[PDB]
């Protein structure tokens, strides 16, 4: 809502400078987007009138002028193409400061004296336009300081406002705070009721009296569109941002701007039988003032005629209906719509306008007539005409009415953290023009009025006062809690926990849009159907990932691209998975890694990382809780990783996740040259671990056995640890593989498992004739399981 | 991790919620009706009628309404999403949300706590300003300035809002308002961590440049 | 065809912190979670402030050179983190919440009992505090601390700084875990603080029995050998 | 009954590295937390702290228990081969705990953060190396930890 600052004083005065109404304003919940000056800097200029031109004798474009400041004449050169006599115009006299530091001086002309200068607005900073002089209204005051006449110690303050103060979309609004803010004299502009010259009017039928309770029509006869609005009103519009377009239009802006009540001129001679404000038929067809064909829902109101619809009412009008040229009568609308009725109605068509927006955050009810006596006055001072009398057709029924609201000083008090006097508590809110009756000690009966549309609670009163009050005046206290010794369980590793060991562990942390390419998401994800948003942002943001890894696997090669060699990142996230229909949302933890093992150091050897790196980052991490053992990697497959590199994890049968190399075929489609390192874990099933159970410490020593073990190049090292476990006994304290031989020195199908087995007893030293024993037995079971020998 | 240290010390719990939700959790609990703008495809994620991307933190703050009676003290981090993006605004960041519903609870109460979590959050004891705004959840409610002791380029800065929680928000929710009041409030966490590390762009959060990462070792 | 097994990561892995640091950070969570201070002070203390500052009378047997470690006649190895909770009275008025874990020091050891050992003190000053307020405080510390709903017993016992004061069990019948009491009048009083506008209450805990109750720790000794096949068992 | 408490949000400057996520970097790292007794052998006080007196007990527990240590050094080595001598190749062990310095007169009684490393650089397994621990990999410990608060540039090896 942007206004004239002059204009909002010469309702309610705060007395206090620019500066301090603008802060102020912020202060109080009208939050300032801009305050700026209405025009440039300049002195010396006052009204002139041209009495008489003649043709410059030695220049064709010139012209020699006779110019009056109402006190003296002047002979002005002048080079305009609008030059004339009768013309009122700023005149710059010999010693005028213009903008940009020009000053008036003495001048000859090509042979010819000039005692000044005429000027354009664009030469005094008023507008853009330099076409020619700056044309004044042929009754302007001659000689008076055009500073003063254009109102040009001015600005023009923008708020940007809250839904909530829909009756701030006018001056009247906008007027009536600064009188309370500021406790000040509110002088609303008096609207003598204009007297009817004759008796015609046209019936008005309230078809729909819930959606408009009140409806106010009056015929304006033989008006002379040709006539143009007036300076005055053209300058209170512009700095409200409306842009004058025709006299009638302008009236209803201006009275909608300056009151804050929407009003719509017909064309008398296209309404055929009086009004009949309706709800649409489905499918009824209406060609608005801008060309629009909409096609009407049983759900809108219309204005409407005895033939056909008129206007979307409260929103705006149509092309048929409406002025034209040939208008020579009116037929002028003020109207009250009900709020939950308009809500959304615009915005469903596509549209947007004045009309609808300050109907839709709610109109003073009680406004119409007002509205009405003041646009008919201003109508017949631009465009003349003769007024009938208003016809108003009103259903008390459907008037809106809140109920009083009970306040009570305590409530006050307790929500404030400080109390507020009887006295100060009325003040406020009757400044806000709310009626407030005593009702016992500490509580009153508080009234509503007709304009606010946010008011129907108790608190909604605290609110006003605390606003009024000061936000900022109001004490700091910190709340009371009665609060309980209370913590999580010991045995957990919470992502937190796990974050800080990947940095320790280095990696580096990223976060991805959860929303990926279709055809990225198919890559990683081949027969699945994505959860895929209705309205994307693009077509490439559409995809609900399934998969930490798309994404990271993205932001890994955005790197490489950016002359990184070694990227290790990670991400934690939901993970999407179904459609809303059974629809999973799982926190994961993913990871993903490339170039090499380690950083470029003297200390550091040059080899590149592999499956065995990622491997101990997620052992590091699944043994963070200490419930390693839990967990189990088994050769698994996944269609985004190389099927001989990679590992299902689970934890009791349940899929924990996947540990593998990106398949090569994957890599070639991304353009990525790098072999990369995934995991994904869900993070449900690495939290839980295991609380430490004491296990007693042996004062004996242990006793170490190695074997080395030749069995088939395929058969995995973790079964064949798994059985030695089971045939090792009751004293295995540790079982090593130090060492994996797959060379010449034996058969190319397998491969030499050197292990190192650990045995303490308890209570006493272990002799080698049960340690042999215990050896021969974990053999003979790698013999009978695996075919197995010693090397 | 901060914004939270800053409220688990003091008793608040860390809530957590889907970030798949519907219209009920999202807008409905929170006093936003059918019409309301804000639930507008222009603004909103939809994957259908009923279900979107949630715009904010908020449902947790519902979701947990639901399940327990007050004493509740909550903060809500996590993603959340907006349709309306460009430069200035990503389809997809990062907000807290808190939640504190009690029997004896003020806008003192708010005041304080807003006050002394941006002081401990910016490491310096700086002005904090209340400015009256709306939100359809909260009433009264604030906009929260403070001052540019922490540059616009290493005299007030909107960083946060808040409010006293709204009658409807906590009927709707079986908290009877006569016996319960409640404060909430919200901020972005790009925001906040662009005013502490300088970042001037905001789109560097989600391109995942080493050269950007590396700075926050 | 450059397929591999699932042998062992590559490298270093995790090692893993001690069965007390594990059990005092714990202590200290339950009570930093709801606005205690974590208070620290010096292990080689004086008379002052180790005895005298709270109601320890200096012919008190506590003082003796049988259970107290001295370097001379008024400077001493810490028998207690309570003077951390005095250093804390001194320097600031209340409100205060705080908590004291720390190394302390008995001359008096043997098998059951170290010449070192760790514990958890807590102070709580503020307006009106009760002996219900210390109730629910402990009741509520424990549950948290044992991850159960247990049964908590209070038994009223005796020490100098507190008044009245219990020895709190709880089951598995019963098992002594911690003291408490409400902070004696002479104590606040000898740190300017007024017995008649503040109330306060303090609670007492040895981290290694809380530890071994824990994780089925047997033997005390085993805390201080350092050991890796004790210490590894907490990774 | 719980007591009633007006608590005010409240933390730490965010730029620091405190003991307790020191400790959990060093376990990371490969670190096993020990905790030694702060009075140690007079004459292990002398091996590490030559020509300084030690603060001296009055009425120590033992003969071996009558120095109060200036450093965490002599007890970590002492733990250190404890386990050596029980069966033990590689022991990665630190402490944090209170140094104490000079004479009651003006005695300082700091923290500290000490560490002792020895045996193979990694754990035995079939994807590792069999060299041992030197300088250089006990110098990337204090790195990781000189660094844990952005401030390693501040820091100087000479
Ligand atoms: C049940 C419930 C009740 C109230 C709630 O209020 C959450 C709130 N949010 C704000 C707020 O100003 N939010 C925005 C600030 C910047 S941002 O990042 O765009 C989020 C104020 S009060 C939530 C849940
Ligand atoms: C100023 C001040 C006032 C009062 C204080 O009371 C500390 C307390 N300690 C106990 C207690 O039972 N302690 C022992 C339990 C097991 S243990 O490890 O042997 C220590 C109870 S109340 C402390 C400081």
């Amino acid at each position: 809502m942007k206004f004239s600052e002059k204009w909002l004083r010469s309702w309610a005065n705060p007395q206090v400078s620019h500066d301090e109404l603008v802060a102020r304003l912020s202060m109080v919940g009208l939050e300032v987007d801009a305050d700026l000056p209405v025009a440039g800097a300049f002195s010396g200029v006052v009204v002139g009138e041209v009495l008489s031109t003649e043709q410059h004798p030695d220049a064709d474009k010139l012209r020699v002028c006779q110019v009056s400041n109402g006190s003296e004449t002047f002979q002005v050169v002048c080079g305009a193409p609008n030059v004339r006599a009768g013309l009122k115009i700023p005149f710059a006299m010999i010693g005028a400061e213009l903008p940009d530091d020009f000053k008036i001086k003495k001048a000859k002309l090509r042979g010819v004296e000039s005692f000044g200068m005429l000027c354009s607005a664009k030469e005094l900073q008023i507008s853009e336009e330099n076409a020619g002089l700056l044309e004044l209204p042929a009754d302007a005051p001659v000689g008076q300081d055009v500073r003063t006449y254009l109102e040009l110690a001015d600005y023009t303050i923008e708020v940007g406002l809250t839904p909530n103060r829909g009756d701030c979309l006018s001056l009247a609004g906008l007027a009536r705070e600064v009188s309370a803010i500021y406790d000040v004299p509110l002088a609303p502009v008096a609207v003598d009721a204009v007297a009817a010259q004759h008796d015609e009017t046209r019936p008005v039928e309230l078809a729909a009296p819930a959606a408009c309770p009140r409806y106010l029509g009056r015929v304006i006869r033989n008006v002379d569109l040709s006539r143009p609005t007036p300076l005055w009103m053209v300058e209170r519009l512009r700095r409200s941002d409306i842009r004058s377009i025709d006299p009638v239009v302008d009236v209803t802006n201006y009275v909608m701007i300056e009151l804050g009540q929407p009003m719509h001129a017909f064309d008398l001679a296209e309404i055929n039988g009086g009004v009949r404000v309706r709800m649409a038929e489905d499918g009824e067809k209406l060609v608005l003032l801008d060309g629009q064909e909409i096609t009407l829902r049983a759900d809108t109101l219309v204005i409407a005629d005895h033939q056909r619809a008129l206007a979307i009412a409260g929103v705006m009008g149509g092309e048929h209906s409406g002025v034209s040229d040939s208008t020579r009568d009116l037929f002028l609308e003020a109207a009250f719509f009900d709020t939950i009725a308009l809500a959304g109605k615009a915005r469903s068509y596509g549209l947007h306008t004045d009309s609808s927006h300050r109907f839709e955050r709610g109109v003073d009810s009680q406004l119409a007539r007002k509205a009405m006596e003041r646009a008919t006055r201003l109508i017949l001072d631009i465009v003349g005409g003769e007024p009938g009398p208003i016809v108003e057709q009103v259903s008390e029924a459907h008037l809106p009415k809140v109920a009083p609201i009970t306040l009570r000083a305590e409530r006050v008090t307790q929500m404030l953290g400080m109390p507020l006097d009887a006295a100060e508590i009325v003040r406020l809110l009757q400044a806000l023009e709310l009626t407030v009756v005593a009702d016992g000690e500490g509580q009153w009966s508080v009234g509503v009025p007709s304009h606010r549309f946010d008011i129907s609670l108790e608190v909604d009163l605290i609110e006003e006062l605390a606003r009024l009050y000061g936000y900022n005046r109001l004490p700091v206290r910190y709340p009371q809690a009665r609060l309980a010794p209370n913590n999580k369980p010991e045995a957990r590793a919470a992502l937190p926990l796990l974050r800080r060991l990947l940095v320790a562990r280095g990696y580096q942390e990223a976060i991805t849009f959860s929303f990926i390419d279709p055809a990225l998401f198919e890559l990683f994800d081949p027969g699945t159907q994505p959860l895929t948003l209705a309205n994307p942002i693009s077509a490439d943001m559409a995809a609900m990932r399934s998969s930490l890894w798309p994404g990271l696997v993205k932001a890994l090669q955005h790197n490489l691209n950016r002359q990184q060699s070694r990227v290790r990142l990670f991400e934690s996230g939901l993970r999407f998975v179904g459609q809303l229909e059974g629809l999973k949302q799982e926190a994961m933890l993913a990871g993903a890694i490339c170039g090499k093992r380690l950083p470029e150091g003297w200390a550091n050897g040059r080899d590149g990382v592999d499956f065995f790196d990622a491997k101990a980052d997620v052992e590091a991490v699944l043994a963070s809780a200490g419930a390693l053992g839990d967990f189990s990697f088994v050769p698994g497959e996944h269609p985004a990783l190389h099927p001989g590199q990679t590992a299902r994890i689970e934890r009791e049968g349940r899929l924990v996740g996947y540990l593998g190399a990106l398949h090569p075929e994957l890599a070639k489609k991304l353009d990525l040259e790098q072999p990369v390192f995934l995991f994904e874990l869900l993070l449900a099933e690495v939290v839980d671990g295991h609380l430490p159970k004491f296990r007693e410490l042996s004062r004996f020593p242990e006793v170490r056995r190695d074997l080395a073990l030749l069995v088939d190049q395929d058969v995995p090292a973790q079964d064949i640890l798994t059985q030695i476990r089971a045939a090792a006994g009751e004293w295995l304290t540790d079982l090593r593989l130090f060492d994996v031989y797959h060379g010449k020195g034996i058969d190319p199908h397998r491969k030499s498992l050197a292990v190192g087995l650990t045995w303490q007893h308890p209570s006493r030293t272990l002799n080698d004739d049960e340690v042999n024993s215990t050896t021969q037995n974990i053999v003979t079971s790698l013999e009978e399981r695996f075919n197995a020998t010693l090397r | 991790e901060r914004i939270e240290q800053c409220f688990s010390r003091i008793g608040y719990e860390v809530a957590e919620g889907p970030e798949v939700e519907d219209d009920y959790h999202n807008f409905e609990a929170l006093n936003i009706p059918g019409h309301h703008p804000a639930r507008a495809m222009h603004d909103t994620f939809y994957f259908n009628a009923n279900m979107l991307l949630r715009t904010h933190t908020s449902p947790v703050q519902v979701r947990t309404m639901e399940s327990q009676q007050p004493p509740i003290r909550i903060v809500c981090p996590g993603r959340v999403y907006r349709c309306d993006s460009d430069l200035t605004h990503s389809p997809m960041f990062h907000q807290v949300e808190g939640l504190l519903v009690d029997e004896g609870v003020s806008f003192a109460d708010l005041k304080g706590t807003i006050e002394e979590f941006l002081r401990a959050f910016f490491e310096k004891q700086l002005e904090v300003r209340f400015r009256p705004s709306f939100f359809p959840f909260t009433e009264p409610s604030a906009e929260v300035d403070i001052q540019c002791v922490i540059c616009s380029g290493n005299g007030w800065l909107e960083v946060m809002g808040c409010g006293m929680v709204h009658p409807n928000v906590l009927r709707m929710s079986n908290i009877d308002p006569e016996k319960f009041q409640g404060f909430a409030f919200g901020m972005g966490a790009e925001r906040l961590a662009m005013l502490r590390y300088g970042v001037n762009d905001l789109r560097l959060f989600f391109d995942n440049d080493l050269r950007f990462l590396g700075q926050f070792r | 065809e450059r397929i591999d097994v699932t042998l062992p990561g590559r490298g270093q892995l995790s090692g893993g912190l001690h069965p007390v640091t594990r059990t005092l950070e714990r202590i200290e969570q339950c009570f930093s979670r709801i606005g205690y201070e974590v208070a620290e002070g010096p292990e080689v203390e004086d008379d002052y402030h180790n005895f005298e500052a709270l109601n320890i009378p200096g012919h008190h047997p506590a003082r003796a050179m049988h259970d107290t470690f001295y370097f001379n006649a008024n400077m001493l190895l810490r028998t207690h983190t309570s003077p951390v909770q005095v250093r804390t009275m001194e320097s600031q008025q209340p409100p205060i919440r705080i908590v004291c874990p720390g190394r302390v020091y008995r001359c008096d050891s043997d098998l059951t009992h170290s010449p070192m050992f760790h514990q958890v003190e807590g102070l709580l000053v503020d307006e009106g505090v009760s002996f219900a307020d210390l109730k629910g405080t402990i009741e509520e510390f424990l549950r948290a601390f044992f991850e159960k709903q247990l049964e908590v017993r209070f038994r009223p016992s005796f020490f100098p700084f507190t008044e009245p004061s219990a020895e709190v069990d709880i089951q598995c019948g019963w098992l002594e875990v911690m003291g408490c009491g409400m902070v004696h009048p002479n104590v606040l009083r000898m740190s300017n603080i007024d017995p008649e506008k503040f109330q306060g209450f303090a609670f007492g805990m040895g981290a290694e029995r809380l530890a071994m109750l824990r994780y089925g720790v047997n033997d005390l000794r085993l805390f201080f050998d350092n050991d890796l096949r004790f210490l590894g068992q907490f990774r």
